[PDB]
């Protein structure tokens, strides 16, 4: 949920394969400043001498891109006190 | 009432010192600071998460009636033309007139500008807007 | 007329409390809070159909006459140089004199700019501008 | 001379109402509008062909002495921090004090800012700069 | 000295006529007309060799004390919301009191901004800014 | 003391002439010039090598009480709407009232703007901000 | 008190010398010299570690009452039109009245803007702004 006056903000976390099997579960302490998501389509257009032909092949590989800054001031961690540079 | 027993600094009880020497006929000594603070905004909430510092900025302005000798060119602080490149880091203090105890120091300065005015039936003035690296104090 | 019956707040009925102590010999405190409120416009219709809120731009300025000692920097609220670093978050409250009931409070202020002003003859004056995470109150 | 027989509104004969309730100790109620008018210029002539509207803009500013109770936070209009998102469209009227007849209404508003001042030997004030969608009137 | 012999126009010898009626209890009317005049410069010669005219930026502001009724909005010149829409072009004339000869005229005005101002105690004041297609006159 | 024996121009001893005719009830005649001077800076030194001119700019502003006849529209200088394109280069002089000897001339002008004010219990005025090509003088 | 013993410079003890002659009936002269001084910042540390100097932005303004003749333009310092062209570099000195010892000097001034001001009744005033290559002095 976003901050909407009904629930408090919650922030992104990424699960990684642990090299012994199982996982690591990283999380951000300041959320992204820019967030962009692209959804390209594989549709193609060819122009015949007397008509246009529209052809589609379905959904294409999506792209996720976002940009942000790690916070400055120290912030407690679920198993430590880690600063922005350590994060 | 008396000097030792007030608990606010009147312009009477403050000396202004520079290059280890007191100044005659100084007027104002305004010292302004900006720590460029601008907290991180964050998509998903309306309010800044923490307020954080982005660039120190320190300016001290001194204004003075132009004395016939020992003006800020004669005391060596100010200068005209290329000769400024020969100058070095000037040093400034604010002191208790009653005990000669430092209130604050400005541990490294350089001039921005050296504004001057002559006017009809008025006293001439120097003005200097120094920039400075840091300010500190002990005792 | 009397304190026990007047309907309006005044400079004489309020105390400004910083880190659990009353501020001495302030002159004014002023706070601006702007939500960045902006209307959402539309093709085909000239007028906006709702407002929305952008960034909690929240600030308080404190102007004060310089206490002979125990000023902000000396007592440990303002800072100079890389002292800004170490000065963790500070809390401020505006307090109703007789009962010391809260009027409003500022969870976690942070400094923006600090101006100490000396002038010919007159009392030394100090200015600080603080930006805070969230203003709040309880009765 | 008398109330019923003048034909200009003095500050005496106007009530200011908000959320269906009269306000105590309000001061100014300035309402400004911009219809972004900027007529089409056109190559081949010096002068605009017709003046046309590009975006409605409506601001109403209210300034008030801070009352001990029923301030604009207690009446619910203003607010501090994230809590604003919980707020709803406030509603404001300007009324004939002599007959309780509406002069004009502002049929949907939201706050821009909530400026406040405490000062030495002065009366405290609230200020609000509301933005609003539309204004209208009947009778 | 007398109206029948004075050489100068004054506030008391002029009437402001809008849509065939005199405006009541105005305070000032001011009109700016700027041609955007600009000089044409040239390589090799530092000074411009002619001026040319760009856009007929033509405006008149009207400031008025609020009539108890029949103000601009009530009588049907100013507007609110999507009323701006329906209010077709309006004409204004500045008129020489005794003869009601034209002084100058404004073919087709159009509103820019409308400001109604209430304040403590004092008379309510109104401001409107109009932009017009072409100013003109005949004797 | 006397007219012939002073050696400063008082507003008494200056006539203002335009299109070969003296003006009645003119007030100010401010003439401002900018030669866009901005000397060449040069990598390898702190200071400008020579100060050089980048664009002439000449403005003359005339302010006048609005006369009942022979206003600046009647004398043909000012104009309203498209009709300006029909206008030509106006010509202005500043002259010794005591001897009708030219002090300076402005050998080619055009209007920027034609600001006007009517106000309650005040004298009406014209204002013109002419731009001009060149200024010169003989004897 | 006396000229022979006072410690401060005044309007009455200074003469302004241009091209070897004293300026008559000036009102004020003011000079701004700004080095463009700027601090050099750094990643990882918030405060700048030295200042450096950019451009010698050096200016003097002269304001004067118009001598009946032999003003700046007439006597051959100011200029009009393509006269600016021919007026080679000019030198100015500020001079201590009794001894005519140099106070400061301006090697090679150059005009920026020239403003002659006529107004109702009052004395005609003149303004010139000069930019110079290097300010300098010798005792």
């Amino acid at each position: 949920p976003q901050s909407d006056g009904i629930s408090n903000l919650h922030r992104i976390a990424l699960r990684f394969p642990k090299e012994g099997g199982g996982y690591d579960m990283y999380r951000f302490k300041v959320n992204p400043e820019n967030y962009t998501i692209d959804s390209p389509q594989r549709t193609t257009a060819i122009k015949t001498k007397s008509d246009i032909v529209i052809e589609d092949y379905g959904k294409d590989i999506e792209v996720i891109n976002f940009t942000g800054t790690t916070g400055f001031r120290p912030v407690r961690e679920a198993d430590g006190l880690k600063t922005g540079k350590q994060k | 009432a008396s000097e030792a027993k007030q608990t606010v600094h009147t312009g009477n009880t403050v000396l202004l010192m520079i290059k280890g020497k007191p100044v005659g006929r100084a007027q104002s000594a305004s010292g302004q600071r900006e720590y460029g603070t601008t907290g991180v905004y964050e998509i998903g909430s309306i309010m800044p998460q923490e307020h954080v510092y982005l660039r120190y900025e320190g300016t001290i302005t001194v204004e003075r009636l132009r004395m016939k000798k020992e003006n800020f060119a004669d005391l060596g602080y100010a200068s005209l033309g290329e000769e400024i490149l020969k100058k070095d880091i000037i040093d400034i203090l604010v002191v208790d007139n009653l005990t000669k105890q430092v209130i604050i120091s400005y541990h490294g300065c350089s001039a921005n500008n050296y504004n001057e005015t002559w006017q009809t039936n008025e006293i001439v003035t120097e003005e200097i807007e120094f920039s400075y690296l840091t300010a500190s104090d002990k005792a």
